[PDB]
């Protein structure tokens, strides 16, 4: 499937 | 020589359509793909896309991923961009701009081996 980015936090 | 399922799994034509679509949206982070090296002894990890800002350091989102895989300090742990080991102080987006694929996504493999794929 086609999963979300993780955001990945400054 | 680096081999990611991501790759199989997803065409290039929708990669490198996320990919535009994702760097368009966010002009200050970078798409990154994140696998486990073949063969290696490590975790895999549930998410494989990072949306990542191009200032973190590749030192920064080592850290990331050797929390996300629970390794222990004193436990090795290895990023290989185009078979190669990327130095720490580089930041995510140096990385992504000498590295990035056609598709726009630059792919990471993380293995507790120092040689990678095997
Ligand atoms: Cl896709
Ligand atoms: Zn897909
Ligand atoms: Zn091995």
């Amino acid at each position: 499937e086609e999963a979300e980015f993780v955001e990945v936090e400054p | 020589s680096m081999k990611f399922q991501y790759k199989e799994d997803h065409p290039f034509e929708y990669r490198k359509k996320e990919g535009e679509k994702i760097r368009k949206k966010y002009p200050d982070r970078v798409p990154v793909i994140v696998e486990k090296a073949p063969k290696a002894r490590v975790p895999d990890l549930d998410k494989r896309k990072y949306l990542v800002p191009s200032d973190l350091t590749v030192g920064q989102f080592y850290f990331l991923i050797r929390k996300r895989i629970h390794l222990r300090p004193e436990d090795a742990l290895f990023f290989f961009v185009n078979n190669t080991i990327p130095p720490t102080s580089a930041t995510m987006g140096q990385l992504y701009e000498d590295n990035h694929e056609e598709d726009y996504f630059l792919y990471v493999a993380y293995s507790d081996e120092s040689v990678y794929g095997k």
